């Protein structure tokens, strides 16, 4: 379907430990397929996808080289940021970098992306033009004439309309098998007693990819979501993703209530009930 | 800006006592980084435990897994310990077969 | 690939 490449940095700072750390991960939709870690024996970009490890010397070499150097200048971003902020040289800040683009299928730009967040908040981000600035405060706005002096927004939209798209191509066609080979959710739902009166009703779905699904309950054809608690979408721990659905109802009507899977790699959406053994 | 890890305790596979599985404790939506993260079989620690590449969501919050492998009995009672700034004393999530 | 940035904040 429709795909994304997805880069994250986060660089922390430790007093009197060091250098700061960072570590940063890319991700092909759902997929990690590479990282980078500062306090690795000697750092380097390292495949963390099957697909990604054909790729030539070059491509390794050439991805640990802007890690390297990405230590360094945010070590000073760090240090500036530190300063606008007139923070104690004692404290530990974080400072995270995320960019990257979506393809449609047809695989053209979509919307590119390049933003910053310090200690959790927004700070600065290019806006879907590609040519402007966002600044969350008057701190982040001098950033912003730092980086509109040097024409950094005409760089990235280089890069975002360039590089990240043509690089996303050809990882959606390497690993095309991992990549978009949709795995269909084994679906299930169990009941658990309350009380008395009242019981649980869990609509699972395990071992899907990608995670974008939608559980939903019904009493009779009638949809009842704030009646549904979800849960967060998790990672099974081999690449695919787990989620459930509950809704709390009346004893003896347990069968009015019907769950309803939709997912990418289903031919036609399901619809599961509790089966009494 | 300091937010709180949710965690969920759970396997990889359909448990099965005396099959072989992974254990799995998914910590998410905390700020900062640094986070401290157990897996405990029978309130004491299991020692070889791998865990994810520090990643961040749309909101910059941050999540991890934790994992390990292990066999399921009917007995014996598995849980996460997760420690972080946001909290005054570590916070243990029992490991439910049906969550 | 990655995007070199030389610019700090």
């Amino acid at each position: 379907g429709s795909h994304s490449m997805r880069y994250f940095y986060t660089a922390v700072s430790r007093p009197g430990r060091g250098e700061p750390r960072f570590i940063s991960v890319g991700y092909v939709d759902d997929t990690q397929f590479v990282r980078f870690d500062s306090d690795a024996a000697s750092p380097r970009e390292e495949p963390r996808a099957p697909w990604i490890e054909q790729e030539g010397p070059e491509y390794w070499d050439r991805n640990t080289q802007i890690c390297k150097t990405n230590t360094q200048t945010d070590r000073e971003s760090l240090r500036n940021l530190r300063g606008y902020y007139n923070q104690s040289e004692a404290g530990s800040h974080t400072l995270q970098w995320m960019y990257g683009c979506d393809v449609g299928p047809d695989g053209r730009l979509l919307r590119g992306y390049n933003q910053f967040a310090y200690d959790g908040k927004d700070y600065i981000a290019l806006n879907e033009d590609l040519s402007s600035w966002t600044a969350a405060d008057t701190a982040a706005q001098i950033t912003q004439r730092k980086w509109e002096a040097a024409r950094e927004a005409e760089q990235l939209r280089a890069y975002l309309e360039g590089t990240c798209v043509e690089w996303l191509r050809r990882h959606l066609e390497n690993g095309k098998e991992t990549l978009q080979r949709a795995d269909p959710p084994k679906t299930h739902v169990t009941h658990h007693p309350i009380s008395d009166h009242e019981a649980t009703l869990r609509c699972w779905a395990l071992g899907f990819y990608p995670a974008e699904i939608t559980l939903t309950w019904q009493r009779d054809g009638e949809d009842q979501t704030q009646d549904t608690e979800l849960v967060e979408t998790r990672p099974a721990g081999d690449r695919t993703f787990q989620k459930w659905a509950a809704v709390v109802v009346p004893s003896g009507e347990e069968q009015r209530y019907t769950c309803h899977v939709q997912h990418e790699g289903l031919p036609k959406p399901l619809t599961l009930r509790w089966e009494p053994s | 800006i300091q937010r709180t890890p949710k965690i969920q305790v759970y396997s990889r596979h359909p448990a099965e006592n005396g099959k072989s599985n992974f254990l799995n404790c998914y910590v998410s939506g905390f700020h900062p980084s640094d986070i401290e993260v157990d897996l405990l079989k029978n309130g004491e620690r299991i020692e070889k435990v791998e865990h994810s590449d520090l990643s961040f969501s749309k909101d910059w919050s941050f999540y991890l897994l934790y994992y390990t492998e292990f066999t399921p009995t009917e007995k014996d009672e598995y849980a996460c310990r997760v420690n972080h700034v946001t909290l005054s004393q570590p916070k243990i999530v029992k490991w439910d077969r049906d969550m | 690939r990655r995007r070199w940035r030389r610019l700090t904040v």
